[PDB]
């Protein structure tokens, strides 16, 4: 909803359906949520993983063995004459379980949509289930397709980006084939930003455009552009290719699942953690946590992000008389802002 | 008073020309209700002259089962025939997943007591000479839950012995039955279109302003609490395309504090009767000049009140010299947009922006103004009372409009009749609502509730606690009122919640069982919909117990917020 300025879910599942994307998740996290993965359904075996491996019970061959010779089916057409009441909270459990390692995919996002509702015919497994392409096995085809993926995907491909992504045969296996690229020309193979300090290859027509941004030489007052991102999607440099400042020697914020960095004008000025409940002030600079406030108030007004009510820095949590300077600031933003104070000290 | 013994225990029975069963399914609920009957009892409870084919088939259907535990035969429902069996009754052989359970807390006991509750006065050997196993037994049952209530020695059916007082009372004087208190708080919030779906668009706003003229309502909850609930599709633009008509015109009559007020919406046709009088504040110059321009004025931005500089101290101490007089009530906004601005709260300008007309004089006290506000609060209210009155701001008292209401029954626009059981006894609205109000009438059967939760602001008209009814309980020292930005949660007519504001108190002040489920899933769906200002919290919850550890008396009320999600404890 942030990069497509009106989206209602029900615009997702029009694609879902229509046979165009295929949602193939691939990542399992604690219990109600997962690591999901748009692909596309014409190079889908390309950007495709292999799938995990797992016990393999035998209720799990009974899902399989079906959807394999066959297009798709209901989750009642799974197995025959098995009821909700046991075999089925039986069956069930094998079926989430066999999705999250990717093995099947739903023919819409209705259920995922569902298990995040935490649990309160049955909305949990509606839609057909199908059994998922084979993944194309690693090849030349495969390398190249995955480089030029990268390429469309970040700016300038660096050292660091190949490292936080997947890839197999690490950064050292891409540049002997982006080089096979620089050769044939399809690429710049220039400097381009200073501290990555490597090669990135970028591309010829995306250099006009990085060149802008470029800071002026003469000062100018900052902009105070403020864009609150999700820890962990790939519109985030830090932790990937840029890395992190190094504050708080010990604690050390990542791309936690749920975690929310609140960069302004470029510079990350917090971190929130797990929801609420940690701000990782790094730097601050007075005037910049007023645009990241307001970043951070805008998005749970307009609901994108269930409110924050609970607050903490590094160890100066709340009231503490030993009030430090760099934790005055946050105070002064984040009730100008307009978020409450002390409604209390914790929560059920 | 044994003669109107007969027909309740007539109706009790089902065993009149109404209330008659006339299908063959309907039977079945008559029999799951009255417990087992002998078929050639059936048959005269039964419309149909044939009654063995609907037996029959409901039998080969498995929906009610034949029994023969005493000499003659009856039919029970299956679902009584799994706690039969613990009787001397024999269950079917064939599978009946309906006997999942064999054996209730008491089976042989309660059985009894469901016979009790449609019967009125009855013997001892009688209940267990139609169905009982030894006279012992039978004396046994009668003492034992005497501590609960059930079979209080009424004339020889505790739940019967309070309706047949109710209906033997005004046997003597000709009148028919009163309503339940619980019926009426169930009756008035429908009768001013709350959760109704007939009122909608800027009629139906127009509608809902007509009968809320003359009460003042908090500032906060006006559009957020009161009015998004009678007019189903609500949006704010609506309001301000009203007040900009000339149509409606607020007039702020006191202020809370330092944002809230009281807001109180004329009908334009006729304000100066239902305008209150000036608020008779001290006046210094600049005050003067604010009413000097608007004197004989019709309206005025802003700027145009003080020509000059309106910037700076020297206006700004004009603006809260302004928004003085509002709040005492000789100014009003040709909008909402001020009063919209007031209540965010600060963060050209706004809290001006419309224009600032001066307000219609009010009516001097006459007989014409006590007969349109009697006319009015027959509207407001379905049944007027005593208690109503008070609550309200009346100018004469109950005293002195009682006196014209008179004159309103003596010509015939108002029956003077007793129609709410608790309270005064000289109650009296008009003729064609009593009807309305007849309906709600709690039958005379052992039936589950629907429990339909509701949630008003405390002081919304529609809040009848506090202004009939009154508080039900003060037995301590935490007392609820009609306080501002206070919540009253209410799932039938009784109440079960009460709120002191977002994050204050709680009154777990019904201890219900499984209501609180209704009423929690009711703030939740206001807390989802984005009425309530915030979202809710509770910290001094209960007696202020504040939930460190488990008490008896709270022990539904977490487990309730558990079940509505909690989004805040």
């Amino acid at each position: 909803p942030q990069r497509v300025r009106d989206y209602q879910p029900a615009m997702l599942d029009e694609l879902l359906a229509s046979g165009e994307v295929m949602w193939s998740g691939a990542g399992q996290i604690g219990n109600g949520d997962g690591w999901v993965a748009f692909h596309l359904a014409d190079t889908a075996p390309l950007t495709l993983t292999h799938g995990a491996e797992i016990e393999f019970t035998d209720t799990h061959r009974v899902i399989l063995e079906t959807l394999g010779h066959g297009g798709a089916y209901f989750f009642r057409q799974l197995t025959d004459g098995t009821v909700e009441g046991t075999a089925g909270q039986e069956l069930k459990q094998a079926l989430w379980e066999l999705i999250w390692a990717g093995w099947v995919t739903g023919d819409t996002f209705a259920p995922v949509r569902a298990v995040l509702s935490g649990p309160r015919t049955d909305p949990t497994v509606s839609g057909r289930w199908s059994a998922l392409p084979a993944a194309e096995p690693d090849s030349t085809v495969r390398a190249h397709f995955q480089a030029e993926l990268l390429l469309g995907r970040h700016g300038v491909l660096t050292k660091g980006a190949v490292g936080a992504e997947g890839v197999p045969g690490g950064f050292a296996t891409l540049y002997k084939v982006l080089s096979a690229f620089e050769d044939a020309g399809r690429c710049q193979r220039g400097y381009f930003v200073e501290s990555l300090g490597g090669a990135q290859f970028a591309v010829a027509s995306t250099v006009d455009r990085l060149r802008s941004y470029l800071d002026n030489v003469d000062p100018e007052r900052p902009e105070y552009h403020a864009v609150v991102l999700a820890a962990t999607d790939p519109a985030n440099p830090y932790g990937a290719a840029l890395g992190w400042p190094t504050d708080s020697e010990a604690h050390r914020p990542g791309r936690k699942a749920g975690a929310l960095v609140a960069l302004v004008d470029g510079r990350l000025v917090w971190f929130l953690e797990r929801g609420g409940r940690s701000l990782l002030s790094f730097g601050a600079d007075a005037d910049a946590q007023r645009a990241a406030a307001g970043a951070l108030t805008d998005l749970v007004s307009a609901g994108r992000i269930p409110s924050l009510l609970v607050e903490r820095i590094n160890g100066v949590a709340v009231l503490d008389p030993d009030v430090d300077a760099e934790r005055a600031v946050v105070q002064d933003a984040l009730l100008g802002a307009g978020l409450s104070r002390t409604p209390r000290g914790l929560r059920l | 008073d044994p003669a109107v013994v007969a027909s309740t225990s007539a109706q009790l029975q089902h065993l009149t020309p109404e209330r008659a069963a006339r299908d063959a399914e309907g039977v079945a609920d008559l029999l799951r209700l009255l417990g087992p009957l002998t078929e050639a009892d059936i048959a005269q409870r039964c419309t149909a002259d044939n009654i063995g084919a609907w037996l029959d088939g409901l039998h080969a259907a498995k929906r009610a089962l034949p029994v023969t535990y005493a000499g003659q035969t009856w039919w029970a429902a299956v679902e009584d025939i799994g706690l039969l069996r613990d009787g001397i009754g024999v269950p079917v052989p064939v599978g009946v997943p309906a006997a999942f359970t064999e054996s209730a807390s008491d089976p042989l006991g309660d059985l009894i007591g469901r016979y009790a509750r449609t019967r009125g006065p009855f013997t001892t050997e009688q209940t267990a000479a139609r169905f009982g196993l030894g006279v012992r037994v039978a004396s046994d049952v009668l003492s034992r839950m005497a501590v609960d209530g059930r079979l209080i020695r009424g004339e020889f059916d505790a739940q019967v012995l309070k309706i047949l007082r109710r209906r033997s009372l005004a046997a003597l004087r000709a009148q028919v039955e009163p309503v339940s208190t619980d019926a009426y708080a169930r009756f008035l919030p429908s009768w001013q279109h709350v959760g109704s779906t007939n009122t909608t668009g800027v009629d139906g706003l127009a509608t809902v302003i007509e009968q809320l003229a003359g009460v003042p309502i908090p500032a906060s909850a006006v559009e957020s609490l009161v009015f998004p609930q009678r007019v189903r599709d609500y949006q704010p633009a609506m309001l301000d395309e009203l007040l900009a008509s000339g149509e409606v015109m607020w007039s702020g009559a006191g202020q809370i504090g330092n944002g809230d007020g009281w807001v109180a919406f004329h009908l334009a046709d006729t304000a100066p009767l239902t305008l209150t009088h000036g608020a008779e504040i001290e006046f210094t110059d600049t005050h003067r000049v604010i009413l000097e321009t608007l004197g004989h004025g019709g309206a005025y931005f802003f700027r145009q009140l003080t020509d000059g500089t309106v910037e700076g101290t020297a206006g700004q101490e004009l603006k809260q010299a302004l928004w003085e007089l509002i709040w005492a009530g000789w100014v009003t906004g040709d909008t909402f947009a001020p009063v919209r601005a007031v209540l965010s709260g600060p963060r050209t300008d706004p809290t001006v922006s419309g224009r600032w007309s001066a307000l219609p004089a009010a009516e001097p006290d006459s007989t014409v103004r006590a007969h349109f506000q009697a006319e009015l609060l027959l509207g407001r209210h379905g049944v007027l009372t005593k208690g109503a009155v008070g609550a309200e701001g009346v100018p004469g008292g109950f005293a002195t409009l009682y006196k014209v209401l008179s004159a309103f029954e003596d010509a015939g626009r108002c029956q003077r009749g007793y129609f709410v059981e608790s309270l005064g006894g000289a109650q009296f609205a008009v003729a064609s609502t009593v009807d309305r109000l007849r309906s709600y009438l709690d039958n005379v059967d052992p039936e589950r509730p629907e429990y339909h939760a509701v949630v008003l602001a405390a002081t919304d008209p529609a809040n009848p606690y506090g202004a009939a009814l009154g508080w039900p309980t003060d037995s301590e020292a935490h007392r609820p009122g009609r306080k501002a930005g206070a919540l009253v949660a209410l799932v039938d007519g009784r109440l079960v919640w009460f709120l002191e504001r977002g994050g204050r108190s709680l009154l777990s002040f019904g201890a219900d069982a499984d209501a609180q489920r209704a009423a929690a899933g009711a703030l939740t769906d206001l807390v989802s919909a984005g009425r309530i200002p915030s979202l809710l919290v509770e910290r001094i919850n209960g007696v202020a117990v504040l939930d460190p550890d488990v008490d008896a008396e709270r022990a539904v009320v977490q487990d309730a917020l558990l079940g509505a999600g909690l989004s805040r404890t």
